[PDB]
């Protein structure tokens, strides 16, 4: 789209790899460090996709 | 035994399987399911089995797979003692393909039971391109 289409999304952060021909639709905050993330957008807790 | 449930969390957070025999067909659903604590289709009377509580899941959000095919052999009514039927399956998912191998044998006359002896080979039944993660399973008494 000329303005910009956001319908196409990609997963960037994930704990482990993907086995062949395997799909993952989960969307949960991924822990970068030792700190708990009970669901936040703050330090070391980032959206996966 | 009506079927099986396969998954990893079974809490509408990750997609899951649901295989169950009914009517004169089979239904296999791959979907995000909010499974209840106790999975059954038993309960509506005292003893004559009822297919009550058809929706063992509270709700069914965005699904991915639907499939209906020819059912398996059925045993009518309820009989106790001298169980003449044995049904054995193997379930395995590799490369995003779910494989179920099925085998049925009649005239089991072993009263003490305890998983029969001898030898029998299993034939391929169906392959499903499900493509999800799998960690834990149950059995759907119903
Ligand atoms: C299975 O079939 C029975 C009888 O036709 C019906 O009552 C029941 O709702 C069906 N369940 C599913 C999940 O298709
Ligand atoms: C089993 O349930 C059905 C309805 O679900 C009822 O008509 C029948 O009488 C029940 N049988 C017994 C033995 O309770
Ligand atoms: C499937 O889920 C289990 C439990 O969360 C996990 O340990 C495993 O790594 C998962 N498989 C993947 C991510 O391929």
């Amino acid at each position: 789209k000329v303005s910009g289409n956001y319908n196409y999304l990609y997963r960037l952060f994930r704990k482990s790899n993907l086995k062949p021909f395997e799909r993952d639709i989960s969307t949960e905050i991924y822990q970068a460090g030792n700190k708990p993330c009970n669901g936040v957008a703050g330090f070391n807790c980032y959206f996966p996709l | 035994i009506r079927g099986w449930i396969f998954g990893t969390t079974l809490d509408s957070k990750t997609q899951s399987l649901l295989i169950v025999n009914n009517a004169t067909n089979v239904v296999i659903k791959v979907c995000e399911f909010q499974f209840c604590n106790d999975p059954f289709l038993d309960h509506k009377n005292n003893k004559s089995w009822m297919e009550s509580e058809f929706r063992v899941y509270s709700s069914a959000n965005n699904c991915t797979f639907e499939y209906v095919s020819q059912p398996f052999l059925m045993d009518l009514e309820g009989k106790q003692g001298n169980f003449k039927n044995l049904r054995e399956f193997v379930f395995k998912n590799i490369d995003g393909y779910f494989k179920i191998y099925s085998k049925h044998t009649p005239i089991i006359v072993r009263e003490p039971e305890d998983l029969p002896q001898g030898f029998s080979a299993l034939e391929p039944l169906v392959d499903l391109p499900i493509g999800i993660n799998i960690t834990r399973f149950q059995t759907l008494l119903a």
